């Protein structure tokens, strides 16, 4: 028989891992992207309104 | 009419009504701080707007 001159064969492609579609990074706001290009904290602030008087 | 005998007599007009009476008067007031308008991160114009809407 052959021992020895049959070959194994190799495919050339690794096949890629199946892994989860990512979405999040495109639904939150990228705003402060902006602002952030130096420090580790970002303030926000907000309004509080004027109270109407009689 | 028939109940009348067939006697008919004028009755005088008259009227309702309701007052409508302008009574609501409300008011916004506020201190802008020129220290504060120059400490501050940004404009305060938004409190403006915060004004109106709550009128």
């Amino acid at each position: 028989a052959f021992n020895n001159f049959i070959p194994e064969l190799w495919s050339d492609m690794l096949l890629e891992e199946w892994t989860a579609q990512t979405v999040f990074a495109n639904l939150v706001n990228r705003e402060y992207e902006g602002i952030a290009s130096k420090g580790n904290v970002v303030h926000i602030a907000g309004v509080v309104a004027p109270t109407v008087k009689d | 009419y028939k109940a009348a005998g067939r006697q008919t007599s004028a009755d005088a007009i008259s009227d309702t009504g309701v007052d409508l009476l302008i009574d609501q008067e409300k008011s916004i007031d506020f201190l802008v701080d020129d220290i504060d308008r120059v400490q501050v991160a940004g404009s305060l114009e938004a409190y403006t707007r915060a004004g109106a809407t709550a009128l």
